[PDB]
């Protein structure tokens, strides 16, 4: 459909908003992230390209923290996710401020799903081309979401984006088939690599690097830290054994 | 005035005077300190009335706001609310706030937001101009975890020395207890509290 | 001024004198001071009679416009609120001391706004300089029950109260009684206990006694 | 929105404003407005446009305005961007007169309203006014004027003046009949004569007549005539 | 294509056009150099003249004593930005008595840039940048890019020719990370790196730029004759 | 200190049978300077009459501003502003400025060119509309002039008769009171025609 | 120029093709849902279409809770039903500080759809692509349903359907109170107006449903709440009943 | 993010006409014929009530609205945006006249205030013009009874009877045959039926029909007792067993 | 701080003093405290230090830029309009013009002259003599005892003689004599013995 997906807040005849269409097809484009709802927490997994050997291991992150207790994963356009975090972090410091709580994930996903369609309404404005998983641990449990470059999102069991989601999805549909009692948090960060480097196999052309991210109340505290060191390098071996 | 709340086993229970003063003339003698600002959370005012009323609809305004979209809050975000605009308007509103709800995972708590506009958490809390002459006998006397009846006694006992010292105090006791069974409002007259 | 409420078994009343004074000076002597804010919501207001007068036309024009809206009879609590807020955002400065009575869909209602914004409920309400006085009345004879007729009297005899015993209120009653089920009467100087008594001589001057430099016809 | 923008205030490849010249054409279109200049006085005649037997004529003004004890206007296109003006013209009237305690001139008058019409036509991306005016009106330096202003901002006293619809013709029958040394009531009979000749009815009829004078207690009357007065006069000058 | 003419339009493919063409206007640059070792980082930089009797434009950039940075594209973008970084490291120095870290000088950076690929009525920067800096964390070096990507790398190069000298770094990356304590010989690496850029030309004293920064060395500037000895 | 004192001046405005009178002072000073014999204080927007007393410099501001409002409603309406409607048009635009307020009492006189029934109303500096049906007063000597118009008015007075009644009421009021005198002007306004006066008064 | 189509302003037929155009961007979610009134309550039925294994069903809903007292019910993408939900939510809770009281249905209906119309006049707003259906238990009025579209169009309803087949629910509708020849189902209880409301959508759906594919928002006198899954269980196992 | 159309839309075609005006004016055509009469003694204004669907409560959705006590208001285009400019309306008849002179104001001027509304809408940036024509009858102590046509233009003109909408040709030559300056309003009221009866084309009921009038002031509608001065509201809306009433005898 | 003005029946005469003291000393003794608005309008003016020259040169911009714009002398009454205005309007300001200002002038028109005393309230009188300040508590009586509408201007200048004769007798402050303008149908002179 042509003539109608020049501009962002025109509907096509049959209602569609193509440039929010468009926007997606950055999103495709972009490396795998996948997000695993634990029995207590949340995971977080990016798969990180290695465009070539000069990038420094460790150094380019791509999960960020919102708060303390939230973490944000996207795919797309990594400069979009970048101001729609910053926003976030924004709209979860004015909460604490004004409510003194940190703010709670399905009301942060509301805050951020609020800005990403507004960016859909006018003209003068792109749509994000980022769809971010994130969530975390909150007074009443743990939240995964996943917003769109339409600003549509919805509660996860496990969410998975960029251009390795088809392969992902099915992996994370394997997992709540196999645990539907709950995957356990240390187990769901050995899940989550293996996940993304299954789903690197729609990106053998370049070597990548798996970095993991969760939050879960046993482990953490509620808070959101990064996997290193040793549990990192068990997800590594096992997803290479499971793979080889 | 001189206003009270006190944590009890099952809940919180919030009391006042009804006697308000211009000078020495009783404007209302009948008035109600007890305010809603949610279902479970309520609040008792002191200091200069347009301005404690004032934050109170705003308070009332917020949590509302709060509820539709973030769900419940809790006596602690009440309180956070009341911070906000007793601190950043703390040279123009003259207002002493006490806050107290309910809520099943803390059950009854107690703040109380005195004339700088900082917050503390209280097991109970006296404020108004009557408060002062029942210091020493609410330290005293006060316990943790009494039954309602004794918390009802323990504050009518507080409140008729309170209300017997205190010009600018009087009138009826208005009580509101916050518990799992709900709110329920109490009043009791000169006759019945005069004489204790 | 002296102005007061008076709440009864199925409806509101509230009355005032009609004396306004500017300073120890009589301006008006038949002042009405019962102002409109819809049909069935009115407002008496002492102090500053221009603040009264105009906050009352300003909340009066946005609670026809909101009925209008919401195609709904006001609420006396809608007028309480965009009174008080109103007030309040001026911090005092508008000197209005006002007793609004009304009867909406959920009741009859007697509030008192004051200046600062600061509002009270209440059975019986008294404001002006001769508050004191009427409230005296007010407290020893209101009662629970009170029929319309009963109500109208204390509210009547309340203001006479002020009247005789206040230098700043006198001449007329005004009354207005509004009652749940039907339209609200206002009884416009509903006593006049204070009819001057008539000259000892006639002033009239014989014509030709000014004198006069010029004469002149004025178009229009 | 830059692909939605008409860009208003351009200029055409051979120098002209597109968008004034489409609101004159608009103007074109409109009832004839006349203004005749006399000796003792000054006639503004209009022609109404819309007219039916259910419309009330008796207080239909919609040509012809007051703008000050001394000075009106007969409108030519847009009836609704006229009053916008007209009200603008009043309040500047007043204005002056608060300022100064004297009358506007009625050159100052129309240098306003020009200024207004101008500026829709040079800034701001909002499409010109699509009226013209004929001001007729008193004052104590240049005594009887009569000004004609267009959407382009441009204005010009003239002695006799037509706007709206049959110009042309209308201007070439003033030109033929005009004398300076002519009084009002020769100037009243001129004007419907012209009207009466240019109009695209068949028969000129009071209902269709918007009619105003100006003429001096030695002090300027403004007389906007009432049907029945309008009648009469149609009567007197035989049409 | 009718998807290119503005900032906020994605393609039916979901490009950014005009951020793209941004990105054209770094490969028009010439070419500039990055790498760093653990102690020290450097940049390298080759300058161009609008003809021999023009002076040949500087590529290098001073934003702190710890920091600063070369550009390859539109040069006056280069100033808007290396003014914006000056006023962070300013801002951090006044408000904490912190020295901007590389990394979030780096982030601050991707932040402005991407509002320009936004909204409405801005353009995308059409400079590239490579930011050097030494803070508590040891040397770094950042690729910034019009689209608001930045990385952290061991070494790199933006600008016309830039991947002959990429691909050179990239073999060498096992050797001169470990060039530890000893500048000149990073500054070697760099201008031998640099020079597998060159086309039909040659280094020479008023052509070549150099700069470091370490642990102990401030950010400097080598111009003219100081970088006599490196060619 | 007081604006309203600076200047002095009163007017005074009573009601008859089918009948308005409206009178003021000519004197305008500065405190005890008196500078103009001349200074009328009495102004008409068509029918309606406008007496406006305190600060000189606010009683000319006023008098255009009502002209400029005034001649607008003219023009919008076509028809004259009647006295009730200046009435409210006055207390609106002195409310208008309840925190800048001219200090200046105005005084309507006027009759219904409808009803044809007499009309006067008074007012405060912020536009408190005192409509009176006997008489009404303003300026330094209000004092004065209510008990003397009090004392002497009587209604149902005939156009002849009020002229004595108010040009005694003023005379007297404005001879007890330091800043009015010099002089004072008499309107008698009747439903067909109006009549002003100029009275012979102490010069001291 | 094809502006007409793109930007709200009318075109040579006077239609304003964006608003038309917004109206199909409601039956994207293929979404069917219908309210009715009881003697004291209002009941609003969704179909709940949860295809993904991975989604959590708990998040997936399209009845919003405006107010303690007004619940809403969108049709159209959820992007823009949140807009719309977040905004009368201000809404109410503004006129609740501003006017003393909680806010009606009808007056939050004429609010929200007011403002409908400012993006269907001005070209920098454009429509929102959804249809609110507004329910509550009004203090004056009773049991009410507002429908509120993309024009800027509202009125009150009886009972409505939205979504695809809405014609078929309409039918189904329209005949019972036919029948009936009242303006309200004639239950005292909400329990028996669910079970009513649920049987027609089965009916005029023609498909069998479970607790996982309807959502249920009930409105009566001083609180809206939406039905949990297991009490929607309930109510199917009472249909399933007969009774 | 900020808004970018501060151009006009509504622009001078080259033969003069404004397109968007006509474009108003056409929806305005296509909407549902209202009319009305002003009699000797009132004025009648009616329309037809179209329902969405059988299951929508027409009795919640007024085409004929209260402008002032003494002035009311129907139209014919499109509905939204009548009730966004009937809000309009209602709120400048306050801060424009009411608040300043202490009464409503007459037909001619708040008509006036209407077309300021509308024609800025037809110059503003950003905006269309509003697809509705309105019918304002209204009564007034000096001008007494007056109708107006208001169009998308901001062009308003006074009116013995007219009809606007789809059978405004019909009605307003039916109109024409019919009217006299001799009817009184209950003569009007059977004229209206009568044309409106023309152009309805489904059922023809007090449901289905909307009729207001401007006539005596009433004094029971006012809602209280006291002050003469006050004789209520002269605008009323006839309800459904009133005009089934007249239908009867139609 | 004397700012005096006569109107005669053919002239208008505005003096005023030469005297610009500041504290403890006296500046200058041959100031000109006048400004011509136009060629038959001229605005004497007293009050505080800056606002006086302030005030009567932004009046005398609007004046010559009006003149210039219509290419017309504004009347003398117009002129004191529109000052009175701006006084008017600045008394209620961030920070009021002190100024009070004697506007004399001749209308072409009416063939009069006219004198207009406007205070820095905005008080705007027309007199046939006119005064500020404590001026005019001197002056007055003079003026009310010889004044007569038909003098000529040599009678007029005979009569100011007297009126600054009197304020130095009896004034304390030492104004150092006045300068002497007289606006007429001929323009602006300045008499240079008196």
């Amino acid at each position: 459909g042509t003539g109608y997906d020049l501009s962002n807040s025109v509907f096509s005849p049959d209602g569609r908003n193509f440039q929010v269409e468009y926007a997606v097809k950055a999103v495709e484009n972009g490396t795998t992230s996948i997000g695993i709802k634990c029995n207590d927490g949340v995971v977080f997994a990016v798969e990180k390209l290695i465009t070539s050997k000069l990038l420094v291991p460790q150094k380019n992150v791509k999960i960020q923290v919102v708060d303390r207790h939230i973490g944000c994963v996207y795919s797309g356009l990594i400069p979009d996710g970048r101001h729609l975090v910053n926003r976030g972090r924004e709209e979860a410091a004015s909460f604490k401020k004004l409510y003194k709580t940190p703010i709670p994930i399905p009301a942060f996903a509301d805050r951020l799903g609020q800005y990403v369609q507004a960016h859909t309404l006018y003209n003068s404005v792109r749509p994000f081309g980022v769809s971010t998983i994130f969530g975390g641990v909150d007074k009443n449990g743990a939240h995964l979401y996943m917003l769109e470059p339409s600003g549509s999102y919805w509660g996860y069991k496990g969410a998975a984006t960029g251009k390795g989601r088809q392969s992902a999805k099915a992996e994370l549909e394997k997992l709540v088939d196999h645990h539907p009692e709950g995957l356990s948090a240390r187990e769901a960060v050995k899940q989550a690599a293996k996940i993304i480097y299954l789903a690197h196999e729609d990106n053998k052309e370049k070597d990548f690097e798996l970095e993991i991210s969760w939050c879960s109340l046993s482990e953490t505290n509620g808070l959101h830290k990064f996997v290193k060191g040793d549990l990192l390098q068990e997800a590594i071996d096992f997803a290479q054994k499971e793979i080889n | 005035t001189s206003i009270m709340a006190v944590t009890f086993k099952d809940g919180v229970i919030l009391d006042a005077d009804s006697r308000t003063t211009t000078g020495a003339y009783i404007a209302n003698r009948v008035t109600d300190k007890l305010t809603r600002v949610h279902d479970k959370i309520w609040c008792c005012r002191s200091g200069s009335a347009a301005d404690t009323q004032a934050i109170a609809d705003i308070v009332q305004y917020h949590l509302e706001l709060y509820t539709s979209q973030y769900g419940t809050p809790s006596t602690e975000t009440a309180a956070s609310v009341f911070k906000e605009l007793c601190y950043e308007n703390k040279d123009n509103l003259t207002a002493g706030i006490i806050v107290a709800g309910y809520d099943d995972k803390n059950k009854g708590e107690v703040y109380t937001i005195p004339l700088g506009g900082s917050v503390h958490k209280l097991p109970y809390a006296i404020a108004g101009s009557g408060s002062t002459f029942i210091y020493g006998y609410c330290d005293k006397n006060f316990r943790e975890n009494m039954s309602k009846e004794e918390t009802v006694d323990f504050i009518k006992h507080s409140l008729s020395q309170a209300i017997k010292w205190d010009g600018s105090s009087g009138g009826v006791i208005r009580m509101v207890v916050l518990t799992a069974a709900g709110v329920e409002r109490l009043i009791f007259y000169p006759d019945e509290y005069e004489q204790l | 001024t002296t102005i007061v409420g008076v709440k009864f078994n199925n409806g509101v009343v509230i009355a005032a004198d009609t004396r306004s004074t500017q300073g120890p000076i009589v301006a008006d002597k038949n002042c009405a001071k019962l102002h409109r804010i819809s049909p069935k919501i009115w407002c008496a207001g002492a102090g500053t009679a221009a603040d009264t007068e105009a906050v009352t036309q300003l909340i009066g024009s946005n609670i026809e416009l909101h009925s209008l809206y919401t195609s709904r009879e006001p609420r006396v609590v809608s007028a309480l609120q965009m009174l008080k807020q109103h007030l309040f955002k001026y911090q005092g400065h508008i000197g209005a001391y006002l007793i609004v009575a009304g009867v909406d869909p959920t009741g009859s209602h007697l509030f008192s706004i004051h200046a600062h914004g600061s509002t009270d409920v209440g059975y019986y309400l008294s404001l002006g300089s001769g508050s004191l006085a009427a409230m005296a009345v007010l407290e020893s004879h209101w009662k629970q029950d009170l029929t319309k007729e009963e109500a109208i009297k204390l509210a009547s005899d309340a203001i006479q109260a002020g009247i005789w015993n206040d230098l700043g209120s006198g001449s007329n009653v005004d009354v207005c009684v509004m009652e749940i089920g039907k339209d609200a009467e206002y009884l416009r100087n509903y006593l006049t206990p204070n009819v001057r008594e008539e000259k000892q001589k006639s002033y009239k001057f014989p014509r030709g006694t000014t004198a006069v430099l010029k004469e002149s016809i004025v178009n229009i | 929105s830059r692909r939605y923008d008409s860009r208003t205030t351009i200029f055409s490849p051979e120098g002209r404003l597109y968008q004034v010249e489409y609101a004159l054409e608009s103007i074109s279109h409109a009832g004839t407005a006349i203004g005749i200049m006399a000796s003792d006085g000054i006639v503004l005649a209009a022609e109404r446009k819309v007219t039916s037997t259910l419309l009330e004529q008796d207080t239909s003004t919609e040509k012809l305005y007051k703008l000050n004890d001394k000075i009106a206007v007969a409108v030519a296109g847009l009836t609704a961007d006229a009053e916008i003006l007209i009200n603008t013209a009043r309040i500047h009237a007043q204005n002056y007169l608060k300022t100064y305690n004297e009358d506007i001139p009625v050159e100052i008058l129309v240098r306003r309203l020009s200024d207004i019409k101008q500026g829709y036509t040079q800034h701001g991306g909002l499409r010109p006014f699509g009226v013209s005016f004929i001001y007729a009106g008193y004052d104590d330096r240049y005594g009887y004027q009569l000004y004609t202003s267009n959407p382009s901002g441009n204005y010009t006293g003239w002695k006799a003046i037509s706007v709206g619809a049959n110009t042309s013709a209308a201007q070439t029958l003033l030109q033929m009949d005009y004398k300076d040394d002519m009084k009002v009531d020769d100037a009243i009979e001129l004007a419907l004569k012209t009207l009466s000749k240019t109009t695209d009815s068949s028969a000129l009829t009071y209902d269709r007549l918007e009619f105003a004078t100006i003429r001096k207690d030695g002090e300027v009357y403004q007389k906007i005539f009432k049907p029945q007065e309008i009648k009469d006069i149609l009567v007197k000058t035989g049409i | 294509n009718n998807y290119d003419g503005d900032t906020v339009t994605f393609s039916p493919t979901g490009r950014l056009f005009q951020v793209e063409y941004a990105l054209e206007a770094i490969k028009q640059g010439s070419v500039t150099v990055g790498l760093r070792s653990n102690t020290h980082a450097v940049l390298v930089a080759l300058k161009r003249n609008a003809d021999e009797l023009s002076s040949y434009q500087k590529k290098i950039i001073k934003c702190d004593e710890h920091m600063g940075l070369s550009l390859a594209g539109l040069a006056p973008d280069a100033r808007v930005l290396s003014n914006y970084l000056r006023q962070q490291c300013n801002y951090s120095s006044l408000v904490f008595n912190r020295k901007l870290a590389v990394e979030r000088a780096g982030h601050l950076l991707c932040d402005k840039a991407q509002k320009n690929t936004q909204s409405y009525g801005g353009r995308p920067y059409g400079v590239g940048l490579l930011i050097i800096g030494y803070d508590k964390s040891g040397a770094h070096l950042l690729e910034f890019q019009p689209s608001g990507n930045v990385t952290e790398l061991y070494g790199t190069a933006i600008g016309a020719r830039s991947q002959g000298a990429k691909t050179y770094l990239e073999r060498t990356l096992d050797t001169f990370i470990k060039i530890d304590g000893n500048p000149d010989e990073l500054i070697k690496a760099g201008v031998e790196a640099i020079s597998q850029s060159l086309r039909d030309e040659s280094l020479t004293v008023d052509n070549l730029s150099i700069a470091i920064v370490g642990k102990d060395t401030p950010f400097t500037i080598y111009d003219g004759e100081a970088v006599a000895k490196y060619i | 200190s007081d604006p309203s004192s600076i200047n002095g001046g009163i007017v005074v405005a009573m009601t008859g049978k089918d009948c308005v009178a409206i009178a003021c002072d000519l004197r305008l000073g500065s405190q005890s300077l008196g500078v103009s014999n001349k200074f009328e204080k009495i102004f008409h927007y068509g029918h309606v009459f406008l007496g406006i007393t305190g600060l000189a410099t606010d009683v000319t501001t006023l008098n255009e501003m009502f002209r400029y409002k005034t001649n607008l409603y003219k023009l919008k309406e076509e028809r004259a502003i009647e006295p009730e409607t200046f009435t409210q048009l006055v207390s609106s635009s002195l409310y208008e400025r309840r925190f800048g307020p001219y200090f200046v009492g105005p005084v309507v006189a006027g009759i219904n060119s409808k009803s044809g029934k007499p009309f006067i109303a008074g007012f405060d500096l912020i536009g408190c509309i005192d409509e009176a049906k006997d008489f009404i007063v303003s300026g330094t000597a209000s004092d004065q002039l209510f008990g003397m118009c009090e004392s002497l008015y009587e209604p149902n007075l005939e156009p002849e008769d009020l002229f004595e009644t108010i040009s005694q009421a003023l005379l007297n009021a404005a001879d007890r009171d330091a800043l009015s005198g010099w002089g004072a002007v008499v309107y008698i306004i009747k439903k067909d025609e109006v009549v002003k006066r100029y009275l012979k008064m102490r010069q001291d | 120029a094809g502006y007409d189509r793109h930007i709200t302003i009318f075109s040579p037929e006077g239609r304003l093709y964006q608003v038309e155009y917004a109206f199909k961007a409601t039956n994207q979610t293929n979404i069917n849902s219908l309210a009715v009134r009881g003697k004291d309550c209002t009941v609003v039925i969704s179909q709940k279409k949860v295809p993904d294994k991975l989604l959590d069903p708990t998040t997936v809903s399209y009845i919003f809770c405006i107010s303690r007292t007004i619940g809403m019910v969108v049709n159209g993408p959820i992007p823009d039903a949140r807009n719309a939900a977040l905004r009368a939510k201000a809404e109410a809770a503004e006129f609740r500080y501003k006017y003393g009281y909680d806010m009606p249905c009808d007056v939050l209906a004429k609010r929200m759809a007011n403002l409908s119309q400012i993006y269907t006049q001005r070209a920098y707003m454009r429509p929102l692509g959804v249809i609110l259906t507004f329910v509550s238990v009004d203090e004056e009025l009773g049991p009410s349903i507002y429908k509120t579209d993309p024009a800027g169009y509202y009125v009150g309803y009886k009972a409505t359907a939205t979504g695809p087949k809405q014609q078929e629910i309409t039918t189904n509708l329209e005949n019972h109170f036919k029948k009936s020849k009242i303006d309200h189902i004639n239950e005292e209880s909400w329990e028996k107006v669910v079970e009513f409301a649920i049987t027609h959508m089965i009916d005029a759906l023609g498909t069998e449903f479970s607790k996982n594919d309807l959502e249920v928002g009930v409105a009566t006198k001083d609180k809206f709440f939406t039905l949990s899954a297991e009490n929607i269980e309930e109510r199917l196992v009472a249909i399933a009943e007969q009774d | 993010m900020t808004d970018r159309y501060s151009f006009s839309l509504t622009t001078f075609s080259p033969s003069g006409k404004l397109g968007q005006i006509d474009y108003a004016l056409t929806a305005v055509k296509q909407g549902v014929t209202s009319l009305g009469i002003k009699a000797t003694n009132g004025v009648v204004i009616a329309t037809e009530k179209k329902s969405s669907s059988p299951l929508a409560m027409s009795e919640t959705l007024s085409k004929v609205s209260l402008l002032t006590p003494d002035i009311g208001a129907v139209y014919s285009g499109m509905g939204p945006d009548y009730r966004v400019l009937v809000d309009k309306s209602r709120k400048v008849a306050h801060t424009s006249y009411k608040r300043i002179y202490g009464e409503y104001p007459p037909t001619k001027l708040l008509v006036s205030e209407v077309a300021k509304i509308m024609q800025e809408a037809t110059q503003s940036g950003g905006v269309r013009p509003f697809g509705v024509s309105l019918l304002i009858a209204g009564h007034d102590e000096f001008n007494g009874f007056s109708l107006y046509q208001v169009d998308p233009s901001g062009s308003y003109f006074p009116w013995k009877a007219t009809a606007i909408g789809k059978g405004s040709v019909a009605a307003k030559t039916f109109l024409e045959k019919r009217w006299n300056d001799e009817l009184e309003l209950e003569d009007a009221i059977h004229i209206a039926l009568l044309t409106l009866k023309e152009s309805v084309e489904g059922e023809f009921n007090g449901d289905t029909i909307e009729l207001a009038i401007i006539g005596d002031e009433n004094p029971d509608l006012l809602g209280y007792t006291g002050i003469p001065t006050d004789k209520g509201p002269r605008f009323r809306k006839l309800t459904s067993q009133e005009i089934n009433d007249r239908l009867e005898a139609l | 701080d004397i700012i005096l003005g006569i109107r005669v029946q053919d002239s208008v005469i505005l003096a005023s003093s030469k005297a610009v003291t500041r504290g403890i000393s006296v500046l200058k003794d041959s100031d000109d405290k006048t400004r011509q608005l136009s060629p038959h309008t001229l605005m004497s003016f007293a009050g505080e230090a800056g606002d006086t020259v302030q005030f009567a040169e932004y009046i005398q911009a609007n004046i010559q830029l009006y003149s210039i714009r219509e290419d017309y002398e504004l009347s003398p009454q117009a002129v004191s309009s529109f000052v009175r205005q701006e006084l008017a309007k600045s008394i209620r300001s961030r920070r009021p013009y002190q100024v009070n200002v004697l506007i004399g002038g001749y209308d072409k028109k009416k063939n009069k002259p006219e004198l207009y005393q406007i205070d820095y309230l905005g008080t705007k009188v027309e007199l046939p003599y006119g005064a500020h300040g404590y001026s005019g508590f001197y002056t007055f009586s003079l003026l009310d005892h010889h004044y007569r509408p038909d003098m000529t201007t040599e009678e007029g200048l005979d009569l100011l003689k007297l009126c600054v004769q009197e304020l130095e007798k009896r004034m304390p402050m030492d104004f150092k004599g006045v300068i002497v303008k007289i606006v007429d149908k001929d323009g602006i002179r300045q008499v240079d013995d008196f």
